[PDB]
């Protein structure tokens, strides 16, 4: 007794039927294979995530402005450590920031920096290194508007 | 019907493919049709797994095997791993269902309507089994294929938009690689190396840089190769220890292929750079790593000293010594103290583990990451309950890795045992006898007794 | 001998592929299926 | 037309038909 | 140990010593096989001629 | 113990070579037919 | 015997005021709930944390009370230490931390409460096995 | 008449005792230094830490155990899968007390295995049989190679692998079940069929060639005198035993060509024993067996028990006992 | 427009695929009526142009 | 999720992936049509 | 006479496409109207606890064992 037929022939049931791919009601699931719904509800894209992306990019300088005191004693891991540990939320959060032309190309001209340096401490050249730090700090002080 | 029947060829039904050695043109026909089933397989597949997509869930959560490869050739994947579109995917997919279409037709006109065997109508497209110029130029001409797609890739890579690097400063992005490592000595190092512990004879490769000289090599290789095998002709000393016939270059590429085969499900399993966790999933030590990790965190904002309290064994529960000295993580997961992660290396120093990162400059993006990855391990059973083999189903997860690992593992081994039967049964056919003894030149009769 | 063999082969391989096919399904959807 | 094959075979076929039935209705009846 | 390693020589005698097993058997291999250049016998794996 | 690794690593390439120059030695006309 | 009217009915405010979830809010956050929850939260316990478990008794002391439907969703909306003292957003999924976790960049309020509503009645039907562990 | 020629002939001669053959080049030394190295261990092998923790486990002879209980413990967990031969050790008595032997003696023993394959194939080339026992001794192969070598290498360490002994035997298939439920795989069941099925078919196939035996003998003299050695008609009537075989079960249902009855008494128990060693070989990279735990759930929500909860139930219970100080933190990974 | 042409695509393509197996193998069959199949070969890579055209254009 | 504009053909592509499978039992099918010659 | 000419025989199916689909229905409502459940003793999905008992009811007499049965059976 109690049939469920793939959802053609019988219910619901707190918990049997797996066919449904909706008999829900509840709205939309965004695709017939997901639970979940569309970007419309509770978080919203823009609220104040972008504060958050701003104290992340200040904290990123303040890393970022210890580099040449690191490359100027011969201790090449501090340099690739402190370019990834934090710098880590750095990447997406100035990729979300960015919103015009000039932001998002000058964005890529930093990252350009920020590899740069990593290649030249990996390859443990100082010139290059300090040369590349430099620009960095350019782009990214540069980067606030 | 002259060919396709048992009388005529000697072959019965369920051998039956094996009628198709001397005749030429069917078999290349069999070749492109089954050419064209793995373009349909491929794009068919991505179309799948682009429909049953969900954005909430990361790729290697929703069972995907496909979506992974493109996303780490670069397409429609933005920092720290997120998928932007997934348009990419759906125009490589619709390509390849095209092709095969393409490819198909081809296969099936060969089959059928082309001519039975092309030395007489096409005597550019005919072989022998037995000249060797004609079938070096054959491989030759496959060969320099082959090193212009290593090329295609190496291209890529460099001026075409480049592709995902992991250990990219400021997290995993999609960035070019302009300068790739050419020095042949650290290049075949890999080659060269031992396929132990702590070496990883071709799946240890760290960085992207060796990935691309590496393919720069291969490529050069390929051509020079593909060039000279072209012009060239067997030489004496390949000339006698070799089988010349269809079947034994038949065994030759079966054994080379399963040990293909083993080395990508070993290198599916074990390598973080062309496998990047934040889409096929951590790997088994990874897993591991990253619950000593989070533990050692957890204990930490309690108070305690990490690095001071003895364990069980009095041998220490967060810290160890590696047998080289190296300070790692302790527990069972001191056999995978020879893992390198890019959310683990900020807190490695020239001594190993460094103890003022631990214990000051931890990030929370990194305790994030070791939750997921401790959550996320590849364990799981067959019907995909997901976790330890004790624990309740409420997940529903396999890793993609362990999928690849086992599926390609198990098709080598099958491959290796093809060349087994197909040297043996090659070489018996050439020597001239494969179908009995002879009942009058029985050799244990014409032997010294003993 | 009218109908030939194979045709009545491929009709009970078709029901076979039927009855088992329907088995899986319900290792998901129903009692059992969690 | 009944012979000790007819028999044993129907006798063996009969309750396989009646019980593949009876599994497949089963794989319905959900909770 | 674990030092990577093109192969494992590490120290110049061992491959200078891995050496003269390999060139002692090319050595008794030259020995049957010399001035070789052609005999194609074009035919399925026979190598009858030596 | 580097003499011990010496000796090892002769007797390996040794037997390694000798499979490799024996199985090149015209091996498939070894046969009884011929 | 069924999940019938005097079983569905939970606690759904700290008063002690008691609503009933329907069928449908129980299938749904079952649902929700293993897709989202259960990868850490599998069998009502915390698999990074084992200390702060998710069965009724340790909600009944954290602080504040978390034994009720709308402490649940609130300790969604904004999670905070065992104790209150600060908030772990993050570390932990939450609505505000739905940039740095992208999985609730979905959810609505419903689902939010026919995941607490889950979260409330799975021990009332188990009774010894939510939040027990292997031993059970 | 060469020196190399003179030798390459008398390595690939078909009279002497034993066949050598290039592929013995390979298989007489290994297997010889690996029978010596396994005999002298067992004898007389000091305490080895296996789980890496300083708590050696004694598996010789004069260190209080006997033929069951001893074994050569698997090398240490700190090791993993390093490379570890005696030369990387800094001295003798510190590579026994990491277990170096165990690795000697399983890489050695493997490509033993490998050759004795080959140098199966090439002794069928030289007396001009048809060259397949090798694929049917591939597969004891597979399993050996799936225990010893493809489990340490998924797991990630060489302490993983079956311990060469009894008790060690015992141990490494209780803690298999209790942490990859190989019974509930679909391939261990393969191989159980295929076993119990070659032992199934051997018996018949005895019994039934041994019944039909064409009377050739007297009753004070064994039957087995009947036959002599190279006889030139069958001593046995296949006849009388397909008429007996068709009778028991159908008509129908035999086996005429015997060649085919041959074949498939070959292709049973080696389909059965590859099965099981790519069985191994996936689940060594934690592809468990099937997971049926709580499927069962009344209307209420509350669970009903089956016959592999009580399963779940004895792998809990090996399982929170197994290696019980090498742990630390709750998850087995 | 792009679900519908494709709709047809889908379609002329089953027409292809029912009829070409069939033709190629019936002795003869295919030369006698090369042209026809050619014009909807060439209807097909048409409708295949046309729907990149559309998806194109359309973003 | 497909393009809008092929979340109508969505149904060809749940069942297009399986295909080759089938591709194979064809030959099987082929043989018994042929009286596996 | 051999399977293959009766399975093949016209006169052997217009005798199977009458009893055999017949047989099948029978079968499906076997279980579909729940004779099995009462024929059988085997609890539904909503027999399996009551609300006086919350735990399996075992059987512990022997030569008493049809009125324990029928007690936990009340319900
Ligand atoms: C017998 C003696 C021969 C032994 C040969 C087999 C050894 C295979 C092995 O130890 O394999 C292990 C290695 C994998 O190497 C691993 O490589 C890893 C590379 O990871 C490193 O690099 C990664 C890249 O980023 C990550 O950084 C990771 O964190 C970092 O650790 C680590 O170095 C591990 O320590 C190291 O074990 O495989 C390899 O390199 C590839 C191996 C080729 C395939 C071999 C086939 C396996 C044999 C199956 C036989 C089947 C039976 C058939 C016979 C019948
Ligand atoms: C005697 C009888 C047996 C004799 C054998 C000969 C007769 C064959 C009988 C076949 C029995 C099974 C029939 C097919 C049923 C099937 O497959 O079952 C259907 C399932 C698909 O079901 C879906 O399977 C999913 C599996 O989870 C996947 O999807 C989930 C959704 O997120 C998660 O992502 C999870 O991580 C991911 O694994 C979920 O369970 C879904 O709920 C469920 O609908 O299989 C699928 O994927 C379908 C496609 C499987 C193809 C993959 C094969 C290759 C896999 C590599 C294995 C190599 C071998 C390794 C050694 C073994
Ligand atoms: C990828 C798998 C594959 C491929 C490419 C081939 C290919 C071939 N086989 Mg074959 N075979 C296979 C698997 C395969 N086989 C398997 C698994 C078995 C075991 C059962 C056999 C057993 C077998 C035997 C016993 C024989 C062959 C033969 C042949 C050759 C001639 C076949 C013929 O005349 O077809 C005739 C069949 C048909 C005309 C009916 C098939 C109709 C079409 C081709 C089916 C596909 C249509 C497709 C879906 C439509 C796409 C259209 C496109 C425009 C999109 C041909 C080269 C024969 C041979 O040796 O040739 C000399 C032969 O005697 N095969
Ligand atoms: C590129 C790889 C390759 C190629 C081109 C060939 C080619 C050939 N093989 Mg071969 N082989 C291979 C790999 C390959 N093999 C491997 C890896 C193995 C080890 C298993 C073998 C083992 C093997 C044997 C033992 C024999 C051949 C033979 C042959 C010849 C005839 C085969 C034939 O007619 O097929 C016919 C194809 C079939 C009958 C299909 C059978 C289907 C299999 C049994 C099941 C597949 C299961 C699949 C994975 C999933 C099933 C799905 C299902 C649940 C729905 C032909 C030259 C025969 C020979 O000697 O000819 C001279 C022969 O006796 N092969
Ligand atoms: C590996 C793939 C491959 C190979 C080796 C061949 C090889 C060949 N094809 Mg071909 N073909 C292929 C794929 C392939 N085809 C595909 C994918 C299709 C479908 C688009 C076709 C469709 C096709 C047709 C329609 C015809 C050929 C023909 C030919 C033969 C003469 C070709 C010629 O003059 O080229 C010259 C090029 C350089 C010298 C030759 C044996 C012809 C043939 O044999 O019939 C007379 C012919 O009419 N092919
Ligand atoms: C798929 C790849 C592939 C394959 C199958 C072959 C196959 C072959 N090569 Mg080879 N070769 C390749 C790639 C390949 N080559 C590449 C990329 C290069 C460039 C480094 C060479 C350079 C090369 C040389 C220099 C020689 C061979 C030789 C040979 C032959 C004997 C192989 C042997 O005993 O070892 C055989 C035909 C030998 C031969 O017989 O020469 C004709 C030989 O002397 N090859
Ligand atoms: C059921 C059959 C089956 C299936 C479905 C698969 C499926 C797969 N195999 Mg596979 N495999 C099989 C059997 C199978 N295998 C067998 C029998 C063997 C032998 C034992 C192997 C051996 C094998 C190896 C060795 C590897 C795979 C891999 C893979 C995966 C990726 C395949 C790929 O991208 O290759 C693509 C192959 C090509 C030839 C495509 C060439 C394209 C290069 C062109 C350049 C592209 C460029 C960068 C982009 C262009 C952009 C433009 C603007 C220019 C995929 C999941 C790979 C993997 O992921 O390992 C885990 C891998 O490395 N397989
Ligand atoms: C009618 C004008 C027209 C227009 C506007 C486009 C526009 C486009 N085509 Mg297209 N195309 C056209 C005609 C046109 N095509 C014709 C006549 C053909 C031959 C039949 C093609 C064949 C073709 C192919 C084969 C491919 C394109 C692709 C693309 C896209 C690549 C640019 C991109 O990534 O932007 C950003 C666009 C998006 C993110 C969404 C699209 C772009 C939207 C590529 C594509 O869609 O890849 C995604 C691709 O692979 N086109
Ligand atoms: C010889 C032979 C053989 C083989 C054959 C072959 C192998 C074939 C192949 C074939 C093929 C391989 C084919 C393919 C085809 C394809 C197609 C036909 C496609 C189509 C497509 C489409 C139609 C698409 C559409 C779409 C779009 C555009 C968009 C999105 C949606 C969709 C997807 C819908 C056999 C074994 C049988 C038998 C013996 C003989
Ligand atoms: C890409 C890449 C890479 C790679 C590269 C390279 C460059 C490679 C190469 C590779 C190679 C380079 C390989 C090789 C191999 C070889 C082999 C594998 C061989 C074999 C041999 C044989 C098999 C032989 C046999 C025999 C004998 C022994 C005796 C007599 C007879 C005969 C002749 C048969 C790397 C990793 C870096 C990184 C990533 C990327
Ligand atoms: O070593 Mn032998 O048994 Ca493979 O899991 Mn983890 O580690 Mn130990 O525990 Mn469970
Ligand atoms: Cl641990
Ligand atoms: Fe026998």
């Amino acid at each position: 007794s109690v049939f469920g037929l793939i959802g053609d022939g019988t219910s619901y049931s707190e918990g049997a039927a797996y066919g449904t791919d909706q008999a829900d009601k509840l709205y939309s699931p965004y695709s017939v294979y997901s639970p979940e719904g569309e970007k419309s509800l509770y978080k919203p894209d823009s609220a104040e995530y972008l504060a958050r992306k701003k104290a992340v990019l200040a904290e990123t300088k303040n890393r970022l402005q210890k580099i040449p005191g690191y490359v100027d004693k011969k201790e090449w891991f501090n340099v690739k450590d402190e370019l990834t540990r934090y710098m880590y939320e750095t990447r997406g959060a100035v990729r979300s920031l960015s919103s015009s032309v000039t932001q998002k190309e000058k964005a890529e001209v930093f990252f350009r920096a920020l590899e740069d340096t990593y290649g030249a401490a990996t390859l443990k050249k100082g010139d290059a290194v300090k040369a590349s730090n430099d620009k960095a700090i350019a782009a990214l002080d540069a980067f606030t508007a | 019907i002259a060919g396709r029947d048992i009388e005529s060829t000697g072959f019965a039904w369920w051998s039956g493919n094996a009628r198709l050695i001397n005749v030429s043109g069917k078999l290349l026909g069999a070749h492109v049709a089954h050419a064209g089933l793995m373009v349909f397989w491929a794009g068919a597949m991505v179309l799948f797994e682009v429909s049953h997509f969900v954005p909430e869930k990361p790729t290697y959560e929703q069972g995907f095997i496909l979506i992974q490869h493109l996303a780490t050739l670069g397409y429609g994947i933005g920092p720290g791993g997120e998928i932007t579109s997934t348009v990419p995917y759906f125009a490589v997919g619709v390509i390849h269902l095209i092709s095969s279409a393409i490819l198909g037709f081809g296969g099936i006109y060969h089959s059928l309507l082309g001519p039975d065997t092309l030395e007489e109508s096409f005597p550019f497209f005919g072989y022998d089994w037995r000249d060797k110029n004609k079938m070096t130029t054959i491989l030759g001409i496959h060969l320099c294929l082959l090193g212009l797609g290593s090329f295609l890739l190496v291209i890529k890579a460099m001026y075409l938009g480049g592709v995902y690097d992991t250990w990219a400063p400021g997290g995993g992005d999609v960035r070019y690689i302009t300068t790739p490592t050419l020095n042949p000595i650290v290049i075949f190092g890999y080659v060269f190396r031992s396929p132990f512990g702590g070496d990883g004879w071709v799946v240890s490769v760290n960085n992207m840089e060796d990935v691309i000289g590496g393919h720069i090599w291969v490529g050069i290789l390929c051509i020079v190769g593909g060039i000279w095998h072209i012009f060239t002709k067997p030489f004496a000393w390949a000339r006698r220890a070799f089988v010349w016939s269809g079947e034994a270059y038949l065994s030759y590429s079966l054994a080379a292929i399963s040990l293909m085969g083993f080395t990508a499900a070993l290198y599916s399993w074990y390598n973080n750079t062309a496998y990047p966790s934040e889409l096929y999933g951590p790997t088994g030590p990874e897993a591991s790593q990253a619950q000593a990790f989070t533990f050692l965190v957890r204990d930490q904002r309690l108070g305690a000293n990490v690095s001071s309290a003895q364990g069980p064994t009095g041998l220490g529960k967060y810290l160890m010594r590696s047998p080289s000295g190296e300070i790692i993580f302790g527990g069972e997961t001191m056999r995978f103290w020879d893992l390198r992660a890019p959310w683990v290396e900020p807190l490695r120093g020239p001594n190993g583990l460094d103890i003022n990162k631990i214990k000051n400059d931890i990030q929370p993006w990194q305790e994030r990451r070791a939750a997921e990855y401790m959550t996320h391990a590849p364990l799981g059973s067959l019907n995909s309950v997901g976790g330890v083999a004790t624990e309740i189903n409420s997940v529903n997860y396999v890793s993609p890795r362990s999928w690849l690992c086992c599926s390609h593992f198990f098709l080598a081994f099958f491959f290796l045992v093809g060349h087994w039967w197909h040297a043996g049964r090659a070489r018996a056919a050439a020597a001239g006898f494969e179908k009995g003894i002879d009942r009058d030149f029985e050799p244990v009769l014409s032997m010294t007794p003993l | 001998g009218r109908v030939p063999l194979w045709l009545v082969g491929l009709v009970g391989g078709f029901a076979v592929i039927t009855i088992v096919s329907l088995f899986i399904y319900g290792s998901y959807s129903g009692l059992g299926s969690s | 037309i009944f012979t000790f094959r007819w028999l044993a075979v129907h006798g063996l076929a009969i309750p396989t038909v009646f019980f593949l039935g009876g599994i497949t209705a089963m794989q319905f009846i959900q909770r | 140990a674990r030092f990577a390693n093109g192969k494992p020589q590490s120290i110049e005698a061992k491959y200078i010593m891995r050496s003269p097993a390999e060139w002692d058997r090319f050595m008794r291999f030259m020995d049957r096989y010399a001035e070789a250049n052609g005999l194609g016998f074009s035919s399925x794996x026979x190598x009858x001629x030596x | 113990m580097l003499t011990l690794k010496i000796l090892v690593y002769t007797t390996v390439i040794f037997f390694v070579s000798l499979f490799i120059f024996g199985f090149l030695s015209s091996d498939p006309s070894r046969n009884p037919n011929r | 015997i069924d999940l019938d009217e005097a079983t569905r009915t939970v606690v759904v405010d700290n008063a002690g005021n008691t609503t009933v979830l329907t069928p449908e809010q129980v299938k749904r956050g079952k649902r929700l709930f293993n897709a989202t929850c259960g990868a850490c939260h599998v069998g009502g316990i915390t698999k990074t944390n084992p200390n702060v478990g998710l069965d009724p008794e340790a909600l009944s002391l954290a602080t504040p009370r978390r034994d009720n439907i709308n402490a649940l969703v609130d300790y969604i909306k904004n999670p905070t230490t065992y104790d209150g003292l600060e908030s772990i957003a993050e570390v932990h999924p939450s609505i505000k931390s739905a940039d740095i976790y992208p999985r609730m960049r979905s959810l609505t309020d419903e689902d939010l409460y026919s995941i607490a509503g889950h979260i409330m009645l799975s021990p009332k039907i188990a009774s010894e096995k939510w939040g027990g562990g292997k031993i059970y | 008449v060469s020196l190399w020629e003179r030798f390459c002939a008398w390595i690939t001669s078909t009279e002497n005792r034993l066949y050598i053959g290039w592929f013995g080049c390979l298989m007489f030394p290994t297997l010889l230094t690996a029978t010596s190295c396994f005999i002298i261990a067992f004898i007389a092998a000091p305490p080895v830490d296996i789980d890496g923790i300083r708590e050696p486990v004694s598996g010789s002879l004069l260190y209080g155990n006997n033929i069951i209980s001893g074994a050569v413990v698997p090398s240490s967990n700190a090791i993993g899968m390093h490379f570890y031969p005696i030369w990387e050790a800094a001295s003798v008595d510190e590579w026994l007390y990491n277990g170096g032997p165990y690795q000697l003696i399983v890489l050695h023993f493997l490509l033993g295995v490998s050759a004795y394959m080959g140098r199966e194939w090439e002794l069928s080339y030289r007396l001009g049989m048809r060259p397949w026992i090798f694929v049917a001794f591939s597969a004891p192969v597979a399993a050996a190679s799936a225990v010893f070598l493809v489990y340490p290498i998924g797991q990630g360490s060489f302490s993983d692998g079956m311990p060469l002994g009894i008790s060690g035997t015992f141990n490494f298939m209780l803690v298999f079940q209790a942490e990859h439920n190989i019974l509930m795989h679909p391939f261990h069941m393969a191989g159980v069929a295929g076993v119990f099925g070659g032992s199934l078919f051997s018996a018949m196939h005895g019994s039934l060639v041994t019944s039909s035996l064409i009377r050739e003998t007297t009753e004070n003299e064994s039957t087995n005198y009947g036959y002599k050695f190279g006889q030139e008609e069958e001593t046995y009537n296949i006849v009388a035993a397909h008429g007996y075989f068709g009778r028991l079960i159908f008509q129908y249902a035999s086996f005429n060509n015997s060649r085919a009855l041959h074949f498939f008494l070959a292709l049973w128990p080696v389909v059965g024993i590859w099965i099981t060693a790519m069985g191994i070989s996936t689940m060594a990279f934690n592809l468990n067996g099937f997971n049926f735990n709580q499927s069962v759930v009344d209307s209420q929500g509350r669970v009903i028990n089956t016959w592999a909860d009580i399963l779940n139930r004895a792998n809990l219970g090996i399982e929170v006992m197994h290696e019980r100080n090498a742990h630390n933190f709750p998850l087995d990974l | 427009m792009i679900t519908a042409l494709t709709a047809l695509f889908v379609l002329v393509s089953l027409a292809l695929v029912v009829t070409v197996p069939v033709a190629l193998a019936t002795p003869g069959e295919w030369e006698t009526s090369k042209d026809q199949f050619n014009k909807i070969f060439q209807l097909w890579v048409g409708l295949v142009v046309a729907i990149a055209t559309a998806d194109g254009i359309s973003t | 999720k497909l393009p809008e504009a092929y979340a109508f053909l969505n149904p060809i592509v749940d069942v297009m992936p399986v295909i080759p499978v089938l591709f194979f039992l064809l030959a099987f099918v082929w043989q018994a049509a042929v009286s596996f010659r | 006479r051999p399977f293959s000419d009766i399975i093949t025989s016209v006169r052997y199916w217009i005798i199977h496409s009458i009893t055999i689909p017949s047989l099948f229905v029978s079968g499906w409502l076997f279980i579909s109207t729940g004779l099995a459940y009462d024929v059988f003793g085997t609890p539904r999905p909503n027999e399996y606890f009551t609300q006086d008992r919350q735990q399996v009811p075992l059987v512990n007499d022997r030569f008493s064992a049809k009125q324990e049965l029928e007690d936990l059976t009340k319900g």
